[PDB]
RNA sequence: GACGGAAGGGCACCACCAGGAGUGGAGCCUGCGGCUUAAUUUGACUCAACACGGGGAAACUCACCAGGUCCAGACACAAUAAGGAUUGACAGAUUGAGAGCUCUUUCUUGAUUUUGUGGGUGGUGGUGCAUGGCCGUUCUUAGUUGGUGGAGUGAUUUGUCUGCUUAAUUGCGAUAACGAACGAGACCUUAACCUACUAAAUAGUGGUGCUAGCAUUUGCUGGUUAUCCACUUCUUAGAGGGACUAUCGGUUUCAAGCCGAUGGAAGUUUGAGGCAAUAACAGGUCUGUGAUGCCCUUAGACGUUCUGGGCCGCACGCGCGCUACACUGACGGAGCCAGCGAGUCUAACCUUGGCCGAGAGGUCUUGGUAAUCUUGUGAAACUCCGUCGUGCUGGGGAUAGAGCAUUGUAAUUAUUGCUCUUCAACGAGGAAUUCCUAGUAAGCGCAAGUCAUCAGCUUGCGUUGAUUACGUCCCUGCCCUUUGUACACAC
């Protein structure tokens, strides 16, 4: 009904929005991140996170409760909006799901020390290439101070820091305040499979295969 | 009855591939068909402020969200017709059908 | 503030029907989505139900969706007297 | 947020909200008998012909008829 | 480490032999500082505020200001109590009305309601010197950091460096260092050259379906789809091609590099952008938040019904800018050239008209869910014939008074546009101060942003186009090394 250009600038903040809902309701089950799949007469919804059986609830109850609030959003004909929630592999390879971790942690009360350095450890033994938490606010003091735990290597420049690093910020609300905490996952480029394969700089040299000379005249006959 | 495929997405990738499937799937089949006609790329341009409040130097950014739509104009029997608007479905890619 | 028996009657009656509710942030609207009521009415009932301890509620971009409690449908539930296994508020 | 004098005096007094008087409704007190009207209402069908409407003087006033009721009584 | 009116080397038009364009010279759209009854809201104080808070506002925005004036004990604790708790309501007393704000008196949706707590809500209230995020700036310059080995009791050094180049801790190289990580590069877009792999009634050619001017001479300009043939070698496209200093000279412990000439797109990484170094501002932002912490208010509260006033009072000073000192100009007539830019669905967006006017506006939709419609956006100093013609003139609508109107339920203290007038500054514009390496300076114009209505602003594009730049630190700043220091909130 409505223009191509607006409806997809609709589409897109639907799926912000959508997505805020998801970030901001379904925290303590490890939310990390949609896939909205497109198709005449039907959308699909797919919700990755890492306690989905907590998610669905007996049946399915929970999440069709979720694809009804956004049918009631949209105003759609029942049953053309559906949800699906998957248990995502490797929780531990995505920022979202750390930052939540990091925040129920420190919710929970746990040194910041102690807590980012264990989050790191468990984000390098995940197989992450590179990992980086910096906590900024009042840590044991009245003035602000920020801490930065790295691991591996990362990059800040280019096009590689933008598709392989995945970044998570989040604003835990602590007793004296707001600390924040934003986590930095580079992740493999040969663990994509879709754009680059590789870092831009980094060469990989092929395989030669040495071939024996002739030392002797033979002739083949045939 | 001159049925039109139009589509109109944002992602390239995702629109060539199912642009090179139409087009291969009817090549085999061996159809009548009209080239993918490829309007210009549509870049909406968002320049904004980066700063939120009004200190610092006077720098500005510019978002640009790309565009792309194509069409292909076709005549056939209506099953078949059905047939291939109905499959090669994929997310992220929007198709519309139209006459003439 | 006064509660109308029949406006609450209604939107109690449209959160048995769906199971959830979405309140727009949009006051003196006067004119609901699905239900005849007032948008500040709906929106200042819900809260009054979650101050009782009945429902839950989400913000996200203030539009206040809403979510049914377990002793929040059980206490309504049992107030209508609808018997068991018959009427799921948000069945499948 | 310190100038504030309140110039003005007590300008607090809110209407009452019909005080608990004396037993209210006076119908009429006929032991067994017919119990009567006053003031009745007129040939409008939308009034009760039981319900106690306002005549204070000269005019009357409907409590169905909420917003819209001017008549020469 | 910082600093030095210390030394060496290398950089930067946020710096300079040179030159161009402005400001402070005139007026005016704008933003800042002090008096004003009650208000002329608040933030920001060098570069790194001053056409910035996308802040071009008459409601709202807007919390500032004078005013009537309501609820939230949301949720649970002691109360009369259906002989009842409670909203709202008319011509009749000041508020502008069917704003019961208080009435000489009532009607009355019917358990929804009033006194102190525990825990709260709202706040564009304060704290940005509690903060998160973000952004600007040191410094957008070439610079930061481990591991293992060397040095030193140690702080800490080497690595990260004598020499040689553009922008480069860029490299060649010597070497108590070897091997790495981050920044630079590398990367992703933008404009350029593709007679290719694949193109549509949106950019055409000949016959034609119909017709005219130069004539029976072979063509151009015209005007249209289904009636077809050959192509995107001009608009745009998607596995995509080249450019890497290719080649030829000159120069070197005869090593990286520099300086000159060819089809071809240029041989200053092709030009320009995007995110951008475990370091820090006690720089801005608590006025972008249902982000809170600590205090303010806790039922005449900062939450909110309506009326208005206000960055539109100035005695005044300072800034991005716009129009100008005119005969390289002003005006009158004939030509009259870009696209990335925008566009009604729960009720309108830019405009194609039979009628009227240099003006806005009506009857139907040719425009729609959009490369086909607005729009070749036929938009400006640009090419020709004259008037004004050096005399403060025809450049000023600064300034002020008369009439038509799109918008808004109010454009009155010109919102805005079009018909009419006075003449107050202007003889290379003082101290000072800002930008500019190939189509950038500058001139002139167009589209989006804010919008219920108007750009003098900003972000992008288009037309003509630049002498002194392949130089230097003399001024302002940097980077490295050496050096001195009684500095270390660090001159």
């Amino acid at each position: 009904l409505i223009s191509k250009k607006r409806k997809l600038v609709a589409d897109g903040v639907f799926y912000a929005e959508l997505n805020e809902f998801f970030t901001r309701e379904l925290a303590e089950e490890g939310y990390s991140g949609v896939e909205v799949r497109v198709t005449p007469t039907k959308t699909e919804v797919i919700i990755r996170a890492t306690r989905t059986q907590d998610v669905l609830g007996e049946n399915g109850r929970r999440i069709n409760e979720l694809t009804l609030l956004v049918q009631k959003r949209f105003k759609y004909a029942p049953g053309t909006i559906v949800l699906y929630a998957e248990r995502v592999q490797d929780r531990g390879l995505s920022a979202v799901a750390q930052a939540e971790s990091m925040k129920f942690k420190l919710l929970n009360g746990l040194a910041i020390r102690r807590a980012a350095y264990g989050v790191v450890r468990y984000v390098m033994e995940s197989g992450a290439k590179g990992c980086e938490v910096v906590v900024s606010g009042k840590l044991r003091a009245a003035r602000a101070k920020a801490m930065k735990f790295a691991d591996g290597f990362l990059i800040h420049s280019g096009q590689p820091v933008n598709d392989f690093i995945d970044t998570a910020t989040r604003h835990v609300l602590m007793r004296q305040g707001v600390l924040g905490i934003k986590v930095k996952i580079m992740r493999d480029p040969a663990k994509s499979r879709t754009g680059p394969k590789a870092l831009p700089d980094a060469v990989t040299i092929i395989e030669p295969k040495e071939e024996e000379p002739i030392l002797a005249p033979s002739v083949k006959d045939y | 009855i001159k049925i039109r495929i139009t589509l109109t997405s944002t992602k390239v990738k995702q629109l060539e591939n199912v642009s090179s499937n139409i087009v291969k799937n009817a090549e085999q089949h061996n159809l009548v068909k009209k080239g993918p006609v490829r309007l210009p790329t549509k870049v909406l341009k968002i320049s904004t402020r980066k700063t939120p409040n009004g200190e610092g130097s006077k720098t500005w950014e510019t978002y640009e969200m790309r565009i792309h739509k194509r069409y292909i104009d076709l005549e056939a029997p209506v099953q078949i017709v059905k047939r291939i608007t109905q499959i090669t479905i994929e997310p992220g890619v929007d198709v519309e059908v139209v006459v003439a | 503030m006064l509660m109308p028996k029949e406006d609450r009657n209604k939107i109690h009656q449209y959160l048995f029907q769906e199971g959830v509710v979405v309140a727009k942030k949009d006051f003196n609207q006067a004119k609901h989505e699905e239900i005849d009521t007032k948008n500040l009415y709906v929106i200042k009932a819900l809260q009054s139900l979650t101050s009782k301890g009945y429902v839950k509620t989400q913000f996200s971009w203030q539009y206040y969706y809403y979510t049914l409690t377990e002793e929040g449908v059980e206490y309504l539930r049992e107030y209508l007297n609808l018997p068991e296994h018959i009427v799921p508020g948000t069945y499948i | 947020r310190k100038k504030k004098v309140y110039t003005t005096p007590k300008k607090i007094k809110h209407k009452h909200k019909k005080v608990k008087l004396a037993v209210l409704s006076y119908y009429k007190v006929d032991a067994e008998g017919k119990v009567t009207k006053l003031r009745r209402e007129c040939s409008n069908p939308t009034c009760g012909a039981g319900v106690f409407l306002a005549n204070h003087k000269d005019r009357l006033y409907c409590g169905k008829c909420h917003s819209v009721y001017k008549v020469n009584a």
